[PDB]
RNA sequence: ACACAAACGGCGCGCG
């Protein structure tokens, strides 16, 4: 991470879209460093819907400039998350803080 | 505010410190600037250009 | 010839990894002279026990994924590089660690043997996150001094490196921290006799007293060369 | 079109052309170097002098044929390095920054071999080259024939070029850091440790300091 | 070595190189071994040393070749 | 190898002058050159055991800048001038010396009233120049045996306690290739001494002193 | 038979 920051670190990482985001208010139950799956609060569970959201992390893959973009987890099973929370860190990020 | 934080820290409000030559163990003359800085690597490393 | 020979008058294991030691009595300016040299020698010269090998239960490269684990393979290598151990009367050895089910892993989990020593069993190793998940890895240890990059090592070995064997950089030094202070203490019931104190932090793999004595012996080797003119 | 203008043969090919036995590298400063010396990486050096190496190998008789010589060089064997040192023992070399400002922009140097990949330059000379180490690259060429080698050593060699040609004045005036340290050294303090003694000469002065 | 002095003996930069090369090729493949001692130098330097002494010069070289032709 | 380090096969004895021999070492383990150079440097100026000259008892001259007639240089300069003197004293820890000369002439260490149990590096060394034929001066001077060096920070005149017979040391550390790597260092050393002990032999003594300290920690 | 090897011309972005 950067030590002496300016306040843009959270925002840039989130809008960049390289990091994973909690699409719904939910709690975590799985980890494989390749996928993350979330159990969602009833208030956002839809009547004819599973009640769970799963994400697949992008792994080592050449960028347009020949650099890897692999994503990494930053959570644990059973851990709660608000909607919009940072789910998985990407390159040059930690806890959704821009870290060049 | 920075001065107070240094005092709250463990360093003089000036931030400069004495130092010693790693080769000879003798002290350098008067304090010098010692600090922690954020540093970046640019995508231009030598082997990719030589 | 008025020199009084210093001695390692006291030793202190202030912490299980951090230690203090003092030398006395010392002639004028010698404390600085010895202090600088001993600091320099210790950091460079100390012989280390370090790990450089990883054999795993099926992945084929550093960048591979793993079923039901919290982290990627490469991050495992970083943790292993951080891990350190002491070995008794040996030059190299292989260790293995097996776990299954949802749980975090620590150095204690290793298949330890009495002729091997783990400095921090609580040291963190990557976690398991599935009921059917399991890990069974093997690692080799070596004795060396200094540091070596992985690429240079294989090119020196030149024998076939089988798939499933992963390479890490050797960082042998058992210690990396040195502070030493010269002070005046009473010998000959007079002033102008110097007292020296050293302190260091370690990965616990060596006895501090052995470190200074081993280092001093090493310095004597180079010093003796100057008589060879 | 092929003739006229900037893309024409005149500029494209005739008045400037790609040359074999050339290389480009990133620059670095070697304080230990003497003014006449320059440090270059082994990797480039091994490539640059292959024809020379083959001759010495066959002069050594170790290589049965050119292809054998080339084959051995692939090894990068110790003997290759031994021969390379012998070959490079005094051979001058050419270093130029781009774009050149003036004839001082190109000067000759004697090489020393380096394990890394940057090319090392003497600090005093680089100033004349106007080199700034924020990432500047540099190009290297080797003179082949006897005549060129003498030409390079006689004229281009750095020791020859202490004076600017635009003005008969030293271009070698020291750097910012070199000058400041001496400036600090030469300054005086009204009162200081050890002040007021009488010394027979610099010899004891150095010891006392 | 760096000369900055032999040029005084011959008196011209260009002539220094030209004359030196003429001598150099002699010791290179032409025979006529070096006159100055050898210190694992290269012929360019070795010949350069010969002029640096003022030992070799164009006039001597002109004499050397013409007298040698003989039979 | 795990507990073995490279050692130098050293060859250089270049006495550009007998008072200073240029010496060189190679190969050394990476970084040892600075360690060894600094250690020996600190030893040589600070630790050497030697004899030093410090005393003047002289008529009327209370202090170094009080002056007297018959000599063309000031007491201040003379005190400086004699400090350059270097002498070897056998056995005795201190010795007192007397000088007495007259007339227009330069005065040398040879004029010194001496025991014969004492030796000068340069009997030809000059410490006085006399102004007139009637001019004559005489004084008592002291030689003292001691370890190291001190300035004059210690009815009579006194000067620095410069026991060390040496004042010059420059050490250089540059690399040389082994058959397959170039990370190893050379050590190049130059130092200058008055010649009571010629430079080379003193170096072995310098190592000896350090060795005595390390031997306590021997394994 | 003791021997060749993969660029022609544009565009964008950066570099000192
Ligand atoms: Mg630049």
């Amino acid at each position: 991470k950067p030590l002496v920051g300016t306040g843009m670190e959270r925002a840039v990482a989130v809008d960049s879209g390289v990091t994973a985001v909690a699409k719904r208010g939910g709690v975590v139950q799985y980890v494989d460093a390749s996928r993350i799956v979330i159990k969602v609060n009833e208030d956002e569970m839809y009547p004819g819907e599973a009640g769970i959201d799963i994400y697949n992390l992008t792994k080592y893959t050449r960028s347009n400039q020949n650099t890897c973009i692999n994503q990494m987890p930053c959570v644990s099973l059973g851990e709660p998350v608000e909607r919009g929370d940072v789910l998985a860190d990407g390159p040059s990020t930690d806890l959704g803080e821009l870290a060049l | 505010e920075i001065k107070e934080l240094l005092k709250l820290g463990d360093l003089p409000t000036s931030g400069q410190i004495r130092l010693y030559d790693g080769r000879t163990g003798e002290q350098f003359e008067r304090p010098v600037t010692v600090g922690y800085m954020y540093m970046l690597k640019l995508n231009h490393l030598v082997d990719d250009k030589m | 010839t008025e020199f009084l020979k210093p001695r390692l008058v006291d030793i202190e294991q202030v912490s299980s990894t951090h230690a203090k030691v003092t030398l006395e009595p010392l002639e004028r300016g010698f404390g600085h002279t010895l202090g600088n040299a001993l600091r320099r020698i210790l950091l460079s010269s100390m012989p280390g026990c370090a790990v450089t090998e990883v054999e795993i239960d099926g992945v084929l490269h550093e960048y591979s994924t793993k079923e039901g684990v919290q982290e990627d393979i490469l991050e495992i290598l970083l943790n292993l590089k951080g891990l350190a151990v002491r070995v008794q009367g040996k030059d190299e050895v292989i260790l293995t660690l097996n776990k299954s089910g949802i749980g975090p892993v620590t150095a204690a989990d290793i298949t330890h043997d009495g002729d091997v020593e783990i400095v921090k069993p609580q040291h963190v190793i990557c976690h398991l996150t599935d009921e059917n998940a399991s890990i069974s890895m093997r690692i080799k240890v070596q004795r060396g001094r200094g540091y070596v990059p992985a690429s240079t090592r294989i090119h020196s070995e030149e024998d076939e490196r089988p798939i499933g064997r992963l390479l890490v950089d050797a960082c042998y030094s058992p210690v990396e921290r040195i502070a030493y202070n010269v002070e005046a203490a009473r010998v000959e019931q007079r002033t102008d006799l110097d007292k020296l104190v050293i302190e260091m932090e370690t990965n616990g793999t060596i006895d501090p007293e052995e470190a200074i004595r081993r280092a001093a012996t090493i310095l004597a080797e180079q010093l003796e060369a100057f008589v060879d003119l | 079109d092929m003739i006229k203008g900037k893309q024409g043969r005149f500029r494209q090919n005739l008045l400037g052309k790609r040359v074999d036995y050339s290389g480009r590298s990133v620059i670095t400063v070697g304080p230990y170097l003497r003014l006449h010396q320059c440090g270059l990486p082994k990797k480039m050096a091994l490539e640059l002098f292959k024809p020379f190496i083959y001759g010495k190998l066959e002069l050594r008789g170790l290589a049965t044929t050119i292809k054998a010589a080339k084959k051995m060089v692939e090894r990068e064997e110790a003997v290759v390095w031994d021969i390379l040192d012998e070959v490079i023992r005094e051979h001058p070399v050419l270093l130029n920054r781009a774009p050149t400002l003036h004839r001082l922009g190109i000067q000759a140097f004697e090489p020393v071999l380096i394990e890394g990949k940057a090319i090392q330059l003497h600090p005093l000379v680089c100033a004349a080259y106007n080199a700034d180490f924020d990432g500047d690259q540099m190009a290297v060429h080797v003179p082949l024939t006897l005549e060129a080698q003498l030409e390079a050593r006689a004229l281009m060699m750095s020791t020859n070029n202490i004076l600017s040609p635009a003005n008969g004045e030293p271009i070698i005036v020291p750097s910012q850091d070199v000058v400041l340290g001496l400036y600090y050294m030469t300054r005086d303090c009204v009162n200081a440790k050890g002040e007021g003694m009488v010394l027979t000469g610099p010899k004891e002065a150095e010891r006392l300091y | 070595v760096t000369v900055q002095d032999a040029v005084e003996k011959i008196g011209n930069r260009f002539d220094l190189v030209l004359v030196a090369a003429r001598r150099a090729r002699q010791m290179q493949v032409g025979g006529k071994d070096p006159l100055v001692p050898e210190e694992n130098d290269k012929t360019t330097v070795i010949a350069l040393r010969e002029i640096e002494e003022g030992l070799i010069n164009n006039q001597i070289l002109d004499v050397r070749e013409r007298q040698e032709q003989q039979e």
